[PDB]
DNA sequence: AGACCCAGTTAAAAAAAAAAAAAAA
């Protein structure tokens, strides 16, 4: 029930990203293992495999936030709103939620919010000089009022498709997804293993802006 | 047992740390000020036995001696009611103190004070004679001044009051050196009066603001088995 | 646990030290860590003994002395050796006690010696004191080699300074941060992000900057404003510092115009960034009529003043975009 | 002798107790927070509190006037004489006088004997020690709670800008690189109905702190170093000092600003034993409590007076009616 | 409440697209220490307003519309109980500031 | 001679003390909050006020101008000579005279024995850092607390239109970026029953503040560094710099101001010594305070002397009812 | 209470548009009356004009111009008899004039 | 040479400086606040007012007319003819000459 | 106590150069 773009529907895009993955994870997932254990957590092969797909189906979750579905609807500015930091904040929760670990949805979070790395860089170099201080000043979560129950009960049987596991996300208001992107954003940007977590969370862009250079044209 | 409870509405009052290019103060009056007040009252109404040779012998006598006539040391206590604030005044002092640099060398040093309503000071004494105890409710008057001459004080009343042994919450100054188990402050407010020793006292006033500075009130104050009431609330001074 | 006993000596370095005992910490991990503020002692619950604190203090230590190289006897642009330090016998006292630091502090052993205060970690610092009647020949009040590090490191790291200087005159305005309850590692990373405003940003800005109330609220309006995300409020202390023909001292140690004006800008720019920089911007610019117009409006608080700033908008060809007046009519109430 | 003076007075457009932005053209007045009562939390209201450091500057001002305007007055120290205020410091250990001798600081009573200035206003010899506390003390002045309260939201602040015009040799205003001082200043007024409360401690002028009394024989009688017309002429001379602050003389820049000065009420109690001081006018319901002060100066039957001024401090207690501070201080002045 | 119209409304004085540009209304509405010369500066507003209405409608552009009585209703009645001068100025000044906006005239 | 003037006087229509608008067309009159009782508690309002450095720059103005006529001119500042209050500027050591001579200020006493202008109206030269603080005391002129009681409460300020009529060289109008030197602006202009007071603490000319009283011989005499005709002839100029206060000069913008004035009440007092400073005539309690301080004062054999005008005072100390300024300051002159 | 929503829609009707009639001599006088006389001379002549509204609205189908219920006279009477202050008595007059501009609901 | 004068005059029927209230048609004459007391306090009423700006165009007006008549009327403004009393408006560093010349500023007793 | 001190200092040593993703177009 999402969408992505004007006229491409959310699921087919989601359905593209997963065989784009599983096409590509015989390349990319050692480099994925090497960083992610790296983090401090240990797993194995299909735990990573399950870590990567709950990340991609939520890629771009908040494409169908209430503001993103009415620009798409018609051409509304977004007023500098992004879909990447509510994409971030469901993924952080439906990553805690059933793998019982901070690090792993802290990482998840922050490079699902990576996705749209360049859009973000172009809007930080307009506005002011410094990058993701709290939401460039509430800017980036502004226009954002919330998200119609049936998108988010789409990704919900997305869920279903990719486990069993039943995803408590709770209704994302205003409040809670500005204090858990902020803390995202800042334990990200000032931490003692600052460049190892730049590093992990590009060895993991990597598969995510993969999705270019053909993939995207037809989506 | 009786406790020297002194009502006193003065305005301000200044008693700075080892602070130099500015006087930041406590929040409340230290021991040695509230002893160095009664000490000037008590030479006001007679100085009987506070008159020799030189003024700075005669405090410390009088301080010596109310130090004597005074549990310990750290006896006397000071309490608010009232949501106390600190703000900061800026006068030309003079600092001709240092090495030379003649003598009318001033410098607009940030003398900042403490504003306030009301406050309860409270002294603990031996079970003086009569004759003393009506003294020292004569001398709980004359406080004219408290810390710098720029601010002084004023008193309203002056009473003898009982512990009266009841279980209540604290309000007054506490040293932290035997409260430990007890929104909690604490500093070193020089107990003992320099004339020409290494203590902590505890304060439960907290911070709190209006809309980005502190108003030091006072909230969840701790158990102790000491207590009394007065004008109609109930207050707590620790005795030794 | 091990429950890190800090001196009290005044609820400013007090609260420096606790920032550089919070920074060593987190930095080299410390996981499941508070900070419980106590008025003054503003502890620290941990549960480690010592490892992660040297090996995030030596860390710290080295990115300050590689911040020290960069920057540019030994005067540097540094935010702890020049940034905010008005005596320029600071600027070549630093580098030295950096080096002590460095060649005590780095086989595994404890400091052997103290160090001075200066006025900018602690403005109640100065070589005359008075005891009873006048000053020493030196200074009693000392500070310890791993307390004068830390104090360094919390304050070049997590305490904001202004910096302006007209020609001869040189102002320096630092407002720290403090609790008033509780706060937790959050609180201190976003504390730690608020440090922002690089030392020189001159090129050519002073040809409208003029005023120091002016280039003030410009430096703050690339600073952050935005504190209910630790689930705790803050408060916010400032202290300034002058340097008129090399003479320096104190004129403002509490002052609330950095805190109103802090207030105005966050509740100027949270119903936009982008329009209410470029508004900003465009009034420093070239309404500099206006730019004094808003800083009467703040400063001496009135009303209409805005408006008149708002005027010089149109002088200026400022968008004055929808929110941005609501945001004003907010502040208004 | 011994004074307490209190009450409300009203002032409006006075830059008294300014800042001036520590060398900015912005000229900041005195500004403090007051925490008041609103019903919805204590409140704080950000209103100019003029410091007491002016009044004692101003009682200065006025004495060394008295003493120049005075026959009697001579041992006076020239480099104070210039409202200086300060007095001795540890650079120096002998005491200037306007004639060509100088005094000797050996001992106290001698400096107490051979200056006036230091007996008032008190001194501070760090290099010979002997301390002695200024006699006069007043309180900050900060407006009343009440008229805060009844005004509810306001700041009471005010700033009008000057300017210098200053223009060079040729006939024409030039700019920064010419060198003229045509430039503006930002001074900062305020307003509002301040409190006042003062302390004369007038019994103590010729008798020195380290020896109030001599007590030879074994009875009561004070230590006067000088003879009592000296110390007759200096009590006289502190109050009508008095009168220039009661009546324009307040805070600073008074030869620009001059604050309106004119008291709404006043309540003053005189003795000649060392009395309570009396409550500030700031808060609301102290006028009760001077009564209660009244009670405590009855507690010990002390031999006061007092002198009210558009009040009336009760009925049943014993009072003054006084038109203007003038005729308080001339009633001063009968005993 | 009821702000968003009236600046709207009132913002056509000073704006671009009329060349009459007046700023003398929008002064007085601004520093306006009694009621009634704030009034009297929105009554030349309201009364400048048929104005800026015909040369809309001359020009091409949308004309503007009358503000809708319920504001009118809403500033009687507030302005009413402005007992104490520091609401009165708190109102005049959010007038004159939403006078200053930028709003889609001519597209 | 210490003398203090006081009074309340109407006034209408005048633009003084213009705020400047920090850059915009409508110029407004500076304001200031007068406190009135308004029949309940103390309510503040915001109400025309007159700077008080406008007093004294008008005091200045007017001593300058009687030293134009009085041959003892020659000892005042060139900058004097073009109505500019400045004492000596911004980073200036040496200062220039009437006459084209230049003064070194390193010594007070040398430029008092020299200048009126630093003597009667203080100076500050931070280049020597030398400070003398001004014989001329300028309150600020406020309408009267009963005035604004009976008039309830307005705005008290009326804004007036003013405009620039330029054109080009042919006789037309056009915009600005073809050259045109026409322009928009607007004015403030007030009213009300002001009261004003002014100290002149005149017993400090010729006196450096260094050493204010020599004492030589051991007997009191102040310290002039000029003769006493001098200093005679400095106290007729500074007292006569009040006739133009009560007629035509108080404010600026005279040109196109030029305030109204009358004189609806005044009351001086003078007794060659340290005197009370009169109450603004702006206090509701004004005549019955200023009637009591009289009394009280030459109820201490003090040899004040008051002078009332359009006022009873108190219809029985020895005070006559004088008829105008100028035979005010000619009696307060003639006195010595 | 009552003289506010009636002097407005008369006012308007006097003063809106599909009525070619356009008459800001009386809303000026109305406004611009420093004394109660002129006051209502303006309003006098406002009300006045009601027959040429009314025919007007019958003519081209719009709704028929109400005219101010006697009660709002009443009130407009007392209280500009009994505000000899001319500060209330502008204030007054001004908010009638404000009442003469609004965009009641016109006819279809 | 100083000359002070002042009196009362009659007028009546008299448009003279009025304002206009804005870009409207109905044109108000200028109106200033005085107190007069009616034996009830000094009560504030709007009263029609003059400005002192007119008086001072007007004098500018009576004194280029009556020195065009005399021998020395050369040395005048290219705007005093013009019966202009804008002097130095916006972005003038010279002065207009009635002769069809322009003067420089470099003295004050130059330029009077 | 007492000295100062507070910003530009200028001979052979070592590598060569295109996306298409969606922002207050
Ligand atoms: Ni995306
Ligand atoms: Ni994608």
């Amino acid at each position: 029930s999402c969408k992505a773009f004007q006229g491409q529907t959310l699921r087919e895009h989601i359905e593209a990203m997963l065989a784009a993955w599983e096409i590509v994870k015989n390349k990319y997932i050692p480099s994925i293992i090497r960083v992610m254990k790296t983090v401090g957590v240990k797993f194995t092969e299909e735990d990573a495999d399950k870590f990567m797909k709950t990340l991609i189906i939520l890629h771009d979750v908040g494409k169908c936030s209430e503001v993103y579905q009415k620009h798409l609807s018609n051409n509304e500015p977004l007023r500098g709103f992004r879909h990447e930091l509510v994409s971030a904040y469901y993924a952080y929760n439906i990553l805690k939620d059933m793998f019982k670990d901070e690090t792993i949805a802290f990482i998840g979070a922050l490079v699902v919010m990576m996705h749209h790395e360049p859009i973000l860089m172009g809007q930080i170099r307009s506005l002011d000089k410094e990058e993701l201080t709290p939401e460039v000043v509430l800017d980036k979560l502004r226009t954002f009022n919330g998200v119609m129950e049936g998108t988010e009960s789409f990704i919900k049987s997305m869920i279903k498709e990719k486990l069993g596991v039943i995803p408590k996300v709770p209704s994302p208001t205003q409040e809670d997804v500005l204090r858990e992107v902020i803390r995202l954003s800042v334990l990200a940007r000032h931490r003692p293993d600052s460049g190892k977590l730049r590093m992990v969370v590009g060895a993991l862009l990597i598969p995510l802006v993969c999705d270019y250079k053909g993939a995207a044209a037809a989506a | 047992m009786d406790i020297l409870l002194v009502c006193l509405r003065f305005p301000f009052f200044s008693v700075a740390k080892r602070s130099y290019q500015v006087r930041t103060s406590f929040l409340l009056p230290p021991p040695s000020a509230l002893k160095g007040a009664l000490a000037k009252g008590l030479i006001l109404l007679k100085p009987e036995k506070y008159a020799s040779s030189s003024l700075d012998e005669a405090a410390l006598k009088a301080i010596k001696e109310i130090e004597s006539k005074l549990v310990d040391i750290k006896a006397v206590s000071v309490a608010p009611l009232s949501p106390l604030i600190r703000n900061a005044f800026l006068l030309k002092r003079l600092r001709n103190l240092e090495s030379g640099s003649n003598a009318e060398k001033s410098d607009a040093m940030r003398r900042e004070y403490t504003f306030t309503r009301e406050l309860l000071v409270a002294y603990i004494f031996k079970n003086l004679t009569q004759e003393e105890k009506n003294l020292y409710l004569k001398a709980a008057m004359l406080i004219d001044v408290i810390g710098d001459t720029e601010s002084l004080a004023t008193p309203v009343w002056a009473s003898f009051v009982k512990p009266e042994d009841k279980k209540a919450p604290l309000a007054f100054s506490a040293p932290y050196t035997e409260i430990y188990s007890l929104r909690m402050y604490i500093e070193k407010m020089r107990v003992s009066p320099e004339y020409s020793q290494e203590e902590i006292f505890y304060l439960p006033i907290e911070e709190r603001r209006y809309k980005r500075i502190v108003y030091y009130a006072r909230i969840y104050p701790p158990e102790v088995e000491k207590a009394l009431t007065v004008d109609g609330e109930v207050l707590g001074i620790w005795i030794p | 646990f091990n429950e890190f006993k800090t001196p009290q000596i005044d609820p400013i370095f007090d609260l420096y030290v606790a920032y550089g005992y919070v920074v060593s910490l987190i930095r080299g991990g410390a996981k499941e860590a508070t900070l419980i503020p106590h008025g003054a002692s503003y502890l620290i619950q941990t549960d480690v003994s010592n490892e992660e604190f040297r090996h995030g203090l030596v860390d710290a230590l080295s990115s300050m002395l590689s911040l020290h190289i960069a920057l540019a006897k030994l005067v540097s642009d540094a935010d702890f050796s020049a940034g905010a330090n008005i005596n320029n016998v600071y600027w070549d006292s630093v580098p030295r006690n950096l080096e002590k630091l460095m060649k005590d502090l780095e086989k595994k052993r404890s400091v052997k010696g103290t160090a001075t205060i200066p006025i900018t970690l602690m403005p109640s610092a100065g070589k005359y004191m008075l005891k009873h009647f006048g000053v020493q020949g030196g200074n009693p009040i000392k500070v310890d080699l791993l307390n004068y590090a830390l104090a360094w490191v919390g304050f070049h790291y997590y305490t904001p300074y202004i910096k302006y200087a007209k020609g001869d005159t040189t102002w320096i305005h630092i407002y720290q941060i403090a609790p008033v309850e509780e706060v937790d590692m959050i609180s201190i990373l976003s504390l730690k992000d608020l440090k922002m405003h690089l030392p020189h940003y001159y090129e050519s800005n002073l040809d409208f900057l003029i005023n120091r109330r002016l280039a003030l609220l410009y430096h703050l309006l690339h600073s952050e404003a935005l504190e209910l995300f630790t689930e705790k409020e803050f408060v916010i202390h400032s202290y300034t510092l002058e340097r008129s023909g090399n003479n320096q001292a104190i004129r403002s140690f509490e002052e609330e115009e950095i805190g109103k004006l802090m207030d105005f800008l966050w509740k100027l720019k949270r119903r936009d960034f982008y329009h209410a920089i470029k508004f900003i911007d465009d009034l420093l610019k070239k309404a500099t009529e206006g730019a004094l117009a808003l800083i009467d409006a703040i400063m001496n608080e009135r009303l209409e003043g805005f408006y008149t700033a708002l005027k010089l908008g149109k002088k200026a060809g400022v968008v004055s975009s929808r929110e941005i007046v609501a945001a004003l009519e907010d502040i208004i109430c | 002798m011994y004074v307490r003076i209190s009450g409300r007075i009203r002032l409006n457009a006075h830059s008294l107790n300014a800042q001036g932005g520590g060398g900015t053209n912005y000229i900041e007045i005195t500004k403090t927070k007051v925490t008041v009562r609103t019903e919805n939390g204590w409140t704080v209201v950000e209103v100019p509190a003029i410091t007491g450091n002016m009044l004692k500057h101003w009682h200065f001002v006025g004495f060394v006037d008295y003493f120049k305007t005075t026959p009697y007055g001579v041992n006076l120290t020239e480099r104070a004489l210039r409202y200086n205020g300060t007095r001795f410091g540890q650079g120096e250990t002998t005491a200037t006088k306007a004639n060509g001798a100088t005094v000797q600081l050996n001992d106290e009573a001698t400096i107490i004997k051979e200056l006036a200035d230091a007996d008032v206003h008190g001194f501070l010899a760090p290099k010979t020690g002997r301390r002695r506390v200024s006699l006069v003390k007043a309180s900050f002045i900060l407006p009343t709670e009440d008229f805060i309260k009844e005004v509810e939201g306001e700041r009471l602040i005010t700033a009008i800008k000057h300017n210098r015009v200053d223009v060079d040799e040729k006939g024409a205003i030039g700019s920064s690189k010419e060198g003229t001082a045509q430039m503006l200043f930002s001074r900062e007024y305020a307003t509002g109905l301040y409190g006042f409360s003062i302390v004369l401690d007038l019994g103590l002028v010729g008798i020195p702190q380290g020896l109030p009394v001599k007590f030879e024989e074994n009875q009561p009688r004070p230590n006067i170093v000088i003879d009592p017309n000296e110390r007759k002429a200096r009590i006289e001379s502190a109050l009508k000092a008095l009168i220039p602050m009661l009546s324009g003389y307040i805070g600073a820049n008074l030869a620009r600003s001059f604050p309106v000065f004119k008291v709404e009420e006043l309540v003053a109690i005189a003795s000649e034993g060392p009395i309570p001081a009396l409550v500030h006018g700031f808060y609301e319901d102290y006028i009760e409590a001077n009564r209660s002060i009244i009670k405590n100066a009855r507690a010990l039957g002390f031999n006061i007076e007092v002198f009210t001024y558009n009040v009336d401090l009760g009925e049943d207690i014993e009072a003054t009616k006084v038109s203007s501070v003038e005729e308080l201080v001339a009633n001063l002045v009968k005993m | 409440g009821w702000i968003r119209n009236i600046g709207r409304y009132l913002s056509y004085l000073v704006d671009d697209t009329f060349e009459e540009y007046a700023y003398d209304v929008v002064d007085g509405i601004a520093k306006a220490r009694t009621q009634e010369e704030l009034l009297e500066g929105v009554y030349k507003a309201l009364r400048l307003a048929p104005k800026l209405k015909k040369k809309a409608e001359s020009k091409g552009c949308p004309p503007p519309r009358i503000p809708s009585p319920e504001d009118i209703e809403a500033l009687e009645e507030k302005v009413e109980q402005l007992s104490n001068p520091k609401d009165l100025r708190k109102l005049a000044v959010s007038l004159a500031l939403w006078a200053f906006a930028s709003w889609n005239n001519c597209p």
